[PDB]
């Protein structure tokens, strides 16, 4: 199965990512608040980046990426 | 919108924007 | 999706067209509004026989009921404003409850009284709908019904569920 | 953003407060209330 | 934070005289970070998208032909806005909600928007056609003489036609090992064990091959003229038994091709 | 006049293609090399391949097998996968002939004369049962693709295909500078026969044009460029 | 042209934009075009006539001067220059040589606008009505870079900038060079009184009047006295409110004006200096700017090409514009295909050529249109100019370019090559001349 | 079935600015990618001389007329872009025009420095009477392609002078046309023919071969 490489902001899947959380809100809820923890931590919630990170890659991406490997919970209050 | 709050709506909502981030036990050990 | 809000999305995917509207925007406004129709329409009180009769240059029906009781007889109709098709209504035709008698717009008040609520809303929505549906429009009807259920929320005595 | 700092949460619309005080020049008493129904100083 | 400047007002002199070091950074800072786009009026939400910014030349903004639809821009002056989300809440709205390439169907009746319109159409449409006694037609010549219409490939059938051999409107039979047959056909024609990268001979135009090339190599052979609706019917079942993004590079590719065939 | 840092670098999608790409270039030399190589890939490089055949049994029928399961159709196109290299620059006829129930494939045919069949995996037909075959072929060196060309009863001549790159695409992106408008970038895809490495049909493609350009540079050669 | 053939809605559109085009500073005629043409450009007054048949005695771009058989001189200044109300150059240039003979009412010069006493308002480009790609895609459009390099559509734009030094409460404003923080740089392009030097450029942010005013009380920042204290700068009693140049303006200083109150200038009360500078800049047409013709088309430049990879004849001839084949059918200003036809047949001229006598169509058509060299103008009344059948039996008589080759067939049309892949375009492509308006 | 030959360069006359070149032979379908592949490069490439900027005396910007002159500044500028020149000097090098009294102002009237030359003196410049006097220096340096005037800000330049486009472009006009051999299934071989033009600046088999040598150099392994 391939679709095919994607580019920049299309990475990753939209879909693969949903599966990861109940709704689109909540993975924009869970991008953002991971976002700001892994900025939080280059100026030092302090934890992080869980993923090998590319550098400049903006902490938003990053927060996609380790939603996209599971790697965070990811619970709605 | 007029006292600048956010909407009742989408990413306004609570069960959304009360939300915990936090890595899984397992995943701050493997780094 | 949980969070969306269906009723700008509504209101949107209504509002969008109606540059393409030329039967037109009028007849919208006038149905989301709820005002008497243009040129109003009877509708069935009761089921049952239909004896058509002919004044001069006029139209007068009068509904036998199979009950049957009390005739329902609508008076004066102008014959210029031609008849519902099922072909034209005739003498001895069989009519239901919420009928069309005549080709025109059903006052909504009027169906709603005799139908009820829920059907409405169904006649709302089609008439609407067979409006953006003349110019070519393609709009789903749960965006309509979205806007219609704001219509028949409140009940004199006041919203329905406080 | 100079700093590469969060963005701060934002605060009330001047044009909110611009509002009430056109409401209080109409002699229209408006209070922005909290739970407990004490009145907030708008400043 | 580079030392091209030792405090903030060096460097807000710096950008404002446009110094030639700043533009290598500007691709830094705007890498992966969203801007919406909007023109007015704005009848539906799909009026507002995010896209990924692109540095590029001249004073003009350049935006992508599928999204006029949306937007309802014909280009004739018409101008519109850009806007820039900060907050990290608001960069993610944008990738997640507003994303161009995830807003395809019109949320009114579900019908694609991005799909291929008035140049890319025609393009299609001439790239599927097929013309009767065209070169390199098949006429499955009989007595002493073989058929002589078929290709061993594609790849061939291009060699064919960059020659004066074959036109890309023809009718013609060739074998395809990497696309996928018809329903009716694979069942048939293919033991059900499965049916990809099996060699298969169907007569198409070679303009429906590379059409289908296009469409995912899950997707069936459809063998049809691309009219319009045709169009809206792939699309459409495109969105049912596929993800977005391969419905958004599928329609990528599309619009590269509807164009090059175009103006052929 | 001299300008800096042209590069030329590989992908290798697999054992049998490659793709290319060149940064940076000035505009427009894209599209100007652009076309022009993938032409000279295509219908440039020497290569052998097959001319015609004729196989004892087929005659005046049009078209059918007496003992395979596919027709005579099918198998002409199987048998123009065949890649064979020669080095008798002349046409040379190969000899394969099979009997009993089996499959054929490109081992059982031998290699007559500076003929190294590069696919022996290669299949052409299934034989029926107690079923024989016997078939000739014509082989000839040549250049790119040429149609089949039509004394001899039976004698089928078949579409050819003499170079080694089956199918070649190209396109041009635009990146790579600080304040200059979007260089040139070129991309070049090529699919390769197994006869030859994609690299090495690059390299010959290469010397064949700066040779047919050496044609205009011979000329004058004294005003020039980087 | 071709009136009768067009949608009153592109009609009403094609004449709104006449009046919205720019004057280029080529300034090149129609070739083909109505009769309105030569009249209107010398009732609308901006070209120079003479009222006084006689001879011209002297020829100077700054004026021109003619002996009529009275004896008395006339003399006639040129405006060279002047910004009009919208900031369009309203230059002048005259046509006549020393020598001529001139008739009154002539034209001497012409105006911005004008050519030989003809409105022009745009230029004669050769235009392709393929899709090219893409580029051209929904009413944009795709130039050559010609247009660029040979200043074509180039128009002269000038903005004109005003300062004032008014007498305060708390003292009197100055015109002066003096600045309270700034580099010796900024300044390096303005003279003593503070005001830029004419023919110096000017960036966005640059300085064109150096202008300040009192201020006090200045109650300075506790931090910022210190740095006073220890780089020995005072602490300047004025404010610095200067001319600047706007966001993304520039260009160059043509003149500047100064009222000033010392010398017995007359000023509204409280103002004693005024001073404004006049700022031209050469436009190149460029990605986004508006083309138009004279039947309702628009569109904006999506993308300009070099003129090596542009569609063009087998001449090497590349074509000047390519227009989408989309947008023409459908708005009924078809009238534009017909002036793209005919002018073609104009730049290359034509001879009837009759076998015999006027072949059949050319019955109504007078003998002074059976012959004409290149390059030739046509005009064509609204409502009584050429019709179909005598444009197709004109686009039978056409001339070879330099060589015996015919470049366009007689339904107009010519196999272009595509100048990026350099193998030719299928099928015959419509070519033409269309006069198209910045 | 390869046939062997060289292909071969033909070269025909067809005037003094301009020259056909003739190939073969070639490979079917190479005719069209190929000559187009050179149209390209000699538009863009080929390397010349142009005017970078001038000087007038009396003016201090384009947009000024000249006391005597027809002509306006920018007028003037627009008609020395015609001018095609040729400057073996790698530096910049300003040449002189210098004429007065009444007549006319050609191209020739202007002097060369050492190494430079005019190819068109006929050109109009401007025309003079008796007040007008023309005083003007130009600015020649060598490059290739169109390059926009070059403003006096990215320069250390002076209030003077007057920046003006260049373009190095001694190549007028270029087209091709191919004679393909397809004959009975035989031998089909591709013919070519190139019309290379220029603006007297170099002959077209100078330029051809300068665009030619600048190719090789591009295709590499
Ligand atoms: N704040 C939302 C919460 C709704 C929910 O998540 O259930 C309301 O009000
Ligand atoms: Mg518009």
């Amino acid at each position: 199965s391939a679709y095919d490489t994607p580019l920049g902001i299309t990475n990753p899947p939209i879909d693969e990512l949903l599966s990861r959380a109940s709704s689109k809100y909540a993975l924009v809820i869970y991008a953002a608040k991971r976002a700001r923890q892994i900025n939080d931590y280059y100026n030092q919630e302090y934890v992080g980046p869980l993923v090998e990170p590319g550098l400049q890659e903006k902490p938003l991406s990053i927060a996609l990426r380790e939603i996209h490997g599971d790697l965070l919970e990811h619970t709605e209050g | 919108v007029i006292i600048g709050k956010l909407i009742p709506a989408g990413t306004g909502i609570s069960r959304y924007r009360n939300i915990q981030v936090q890595p899984t036990e397992e995943a701050r050990a493997a780094a | 999706d949980i969070g969306e809000a269906v009723g700008i999305v509504a209101a949107q995917s209504i509002g969008e067209p109606g540059t393409q509207l030329t039967g037109g925007l009028p007849r919208v406004q006038e149905l989301f509004e709820a005002r008497v129709p243009r040129n109003k329409a009877p509708i069935a009180d009761v089921a049952g026989r239909v004896r058509l009769e002919e004044s001069d240059k006029f139209f007068k029906i009068t509904i036998v009921p199979d009950d049957g009781g009390e005739e329902v007889v609508y008076d004066k109709l102008s014959k210029r404003q031609r008849l519902r098709v099922i072909g034209v209504l005739s003498d001895g035709d069989h009519v239901e409850v919420g009928d069309q008698l005549m080709e025109g717009a059903a006052d909504p008040h009027e169906v709603l009284r005799v139908q009820g609520p829920r059907e409405v809303q169904i006649h709302l929505v089609k008439e609407v709908q067979e409006v953006y549906r003349a110019q070519g429009v393609s709009i789903h009807d749960k965006h309509i019904e979205v806007i219609v259920r704001q219509m028949l929320r409140r009940v004199t005595i006041t919203e329905r569920a406080e | 953003i100079v700093k590469g700092e969060n963005i701060p949460e934002p605060g009330i619309p001047e044009s909110f407060k611009v509002l009430l005080k056109e409401l209080q020049s109409l002699c229209l008493n408006v209070e922005v209330l909290s739970s407990d129904g004490a009145a907030i100083e708008m400043r | 934070d580079l030392n091209h400047a030792q405090n903030i007002k060096s460097a807000k002199r710096m950008v404002e005289r446009q110094r030639p070091q700043v533009w290598d950074v500007l691709e830094e800072v705007i890498a992966e970070h969203p801007v919406l786009l909007n023109r007015a009026p704005t009848l539906h939400r799909l009026g507002i998208q995010a896209f990924e910014p692109q540095l590029v030349e001249g004073k003009a903004i350049q935006l992508h032909p599928l999204v006029c639809e949306a937007f309802n821009a014909d280009f004739d002056g018409d101008q519109m806005a850009v806007h820039l989300p900060l907050s990290a809440e608001a960069q993610a709205e944008a990738r997640i909600l507003m994303l161009s390439s995830n807003n395809i169907l019109s949320p009114a009746s579900g019908k694609p928007l991005a799909m291929p319109r008035l140049d890319m159409v025609t393009g299609l449409y001439y790239l599927t056609t097929l013309v009767e006694g065209a070169t390199g037609e098949y006429q499955a010549a009989t007595k002493d003489a073989p058929e002589q219409g078929v290709y061993s490939s594609p790849a061939e059938a291009i060699m064919a036609m960059d020659r004066g051999a074959l036109s890309v409107r023809a009718k013609i039979k060739v074998r395809l090992t990497e696309l996928r047959p018809p329903t009716d056909l694979e069942a048939q024609l293919f033991e059900n064990g499965w049916k990809p990268g099996d060699a298969w001979t169907a007569e198409t135009t070679l303009g429906r091959v590379m059409f289908n090339e296009l469409l995912p190599k899950s997707y069936p052979f459809v063998n049809e003229q691309m009219h319009k609706k045709v169009q809206a019917r792939i699309i459409n079942d495109l969105a049912e038994r596929f993800p977005m993004i391969v419905v958004a590079q599928t329609v990528d590719k599309l619009k590269d091709a509807g164009f090059y065939w175009a103006t052929r | 006049l001299i300008s800096q840092r042209p590069t030329l670098s590989e992908e290798t999608v697999a054992e049998n293609r490659s793709r290319f790409v060149i940064e940076p270039l000035e505009p427009g030399f894209g599209y100007t090399l652009g076309n022009s190589l993938r032409r000279t890939l295509l219908s440039s490089i020497p290569g052998a391949a097959v001319t015609s055949i004729r196989i004892d049994g087929v005659l005046h029928e049009f078209t059918t097998v007496p003992g395979v399961k596919e027709d005579v159709t099918d198998i002409i196109l199987n048998l123009k996968g065949l890649v064979v290299s020669s080095d008798d620059d002349e046409p040379v006829t190969m000899y394969l002939r099979k009997q009993g129930p089996g499959v054929v494939t490109a081992g059982d045919i031998v290699p007559p004369a500076g003929v190294t069949v590069h696919n022996p995996d290669m299949h052409i037909a299934t034989l029926n049962d107690k079923g024989k075959l016997e078939v000739e072929l014509v082989v000839e060196r040549g250049r790119g693709y040429v149609p089949a060309v039509q004394a001899e009863i039976g004698r089928i001549p078949v579409d050819s295909i003499y170079s080694p790159v089956l199918k070649v695409t190209y396109k041009v992106e635009a990146t790579r500078v600080e304040q200059r408008t979007d260089f040139d970038k070129l991309i070049i895809d090529v699919e390769t026969k197994n006869s030859i490495s994609p690299r090495d049909a690059l390299a010959s493609a290469g010397g064949t044009l700066v040779e047919l350009f050496g044609l205009a540079r011979e000329l004058n050669a004294d005003s020039e460029h980087i | 042209p071709f009136l009768e053939h067009d949608d009153a809605n592109r009609a009403l559109m094609g004449a709104n934009m006449q009046r919205q085009a720019v004057p280029l500073v080529r300034s090149e005629a129609p070739l083909v075009g109505t009769g309105m043409e030569l009249r209107a450009a010398i009732d609308a007054g901006d070209v120079v006539v003479a009222d006084k048949t006689g001879v011209i005695e002297e020829v100077s771009a700054d004026y021109i001067t003619v002996m009529a058989d009275d004896g008395t001189r006339q003399s006639y200044r040129l405006r060279k220059f002047a910004r009009s109300n919208h900031g369009t150059c309203a230059n002048q240039r005259p046509i006549v040589d020393a020598g001529q003979r001139v008739e009154a009412g002539q034209v001497i010069a012409d105006g911005p606008c004008t050519q030989n006493g003809e409105m022009a308002l745009g230029k004669n480009l050769l235009v392709a009505i393929m899709p090219w790609e893409g580029h051209n895609y929904e009413d944009a459009i795709i130039l050559s870079n010609r247009l660029v390099e040979e200043d074509v559509l180039t128009s002269i734009h000038i903005e004109e900038h005003e300062i004032d030094a008014r007498d305060t409460k708390l003292g009197a404003e100055e015109i002066t060079r003096d600045i309270p923080n700034v580099s010796d740089e900024v300044l390096a392009d303005l003279d003593e009184r503070g005001i830029v030097r004419i023919g110096a450029e000017v960036r966005d942010g640059d300085i064109l009047v150096g202008k300040v005013t009192p201020k006090g009380e200045t109650e300075l920042t506790p931090e910022e006295r210190l740095l006073r204290a220890i780089f020995g700068e005072k602490a300047r009693e004025v404010r610095d409110t200067s001319l600047k140049v706007p966001h993304g303006e520039s260009g160059k200083v043509i003149g500047i004006r100064v009222f000033s109150r010392e010398d017995d200038d007359e000023l509204p009360a409280g103002v004693n200096e005024l001073v404004r500078v006049y700022v031209a800049q050469k436009r190149k047409i460029s990605d986004g700017d508006k083309l138009a013709g004279r039947h309702g088309n628009k569109g904006v430049i999506g993308k300009i090409l070099p003129v090596e990879d542009m569609p063009f004849l087998p001449d090497g001839t590349p074509v000047d514009i390519i227009l989408n084949t989309h947008g023409v059918p459908r708005r009924m200003n078809i009238g534009q295909i017909l002036e793209t036809h005919l002018g073609w047949v104009a730049k290359a001229g034509w001879n009837i050529d009759v076998a015999a006598g006027v072949p059949d169509w050319a019955s109504k058509l007078p003998e002074e249109l059976y012959s004409a060299p290149a390059d030739s103008t046509v005009a064509t009344p609204v409502f009584d100019g050429a019709q179909e059948g005598e444009l197709a039996g004109l686009l039978g008589s056409t001339l070879p370019n330099r060589d015996g080759e015919v470049m366009v067939d007689a339904d107009g049309k010519s196999t272009l090559f595509d100048g990026r892949s350099g193998e030719p375009f299928p099928y015959p492509v419509t070519v033409g001349y269309m006069y198209i308006l910045k």
